[PDB]
């Protein structure tokens, strides 16, 4: 009557199983990274130049006010 | 490092589930006997092994 029934793989087998290493490269050359670093350094230098010159002028103005008030 | 320990002990827990389903014991299974194995696999074990692997 009944037939044999046990754990067997399905007909046609199972699908392929990935086993190879997969470590993809994110991707950016060293030249590009160094250029980005130097560029942001230069931008910071320029902004600091302008801001510190303005600060020098402001300090000179304050010193002038003190000089006027001194006598 | 201490993070991959947990990352991979989750998978170890899954393989312990396979052990328990095949034998009823997670670690000290005593499944492989000197004449073969103790019992035939559960009807749904192979599909779950494929899903894990």
């Amino acid at each position: 009557a009944s037939k044999v029934k046990q754990d067997m793989p399905p007909p046609g087998g199972y699908g392929p199983i990935d086993y190879k290493r997969n470590l993809p490269r994110r991707g950016l050359s060293g030249y590009s990274m160094f250029a980005v670093g130097i560029g942001t350094l230069l931008f910071g230098y320029w902004s600091m130049m302008k801001w510190n010159r303005e600060r020098r002028r402001l300090q000179i103005e304050d010193f002038e006010a003190r000089i006027a008030l001194m006598p | 490092a201490m993070t991959p320990f947990f990352w991979m002990f989750e998978e170890r827990e899954k393989m312990f589930e396979f052990y328990e389903r095949v034998s009823g014991a997670r670690m000290h299974a005593a499944y492989i006997r000197p004449g073969g194995v103790h019992q035939d696999l559960p009807l749904g074990l192979l599909d779950d092994i494929y899903e894990f692997s």
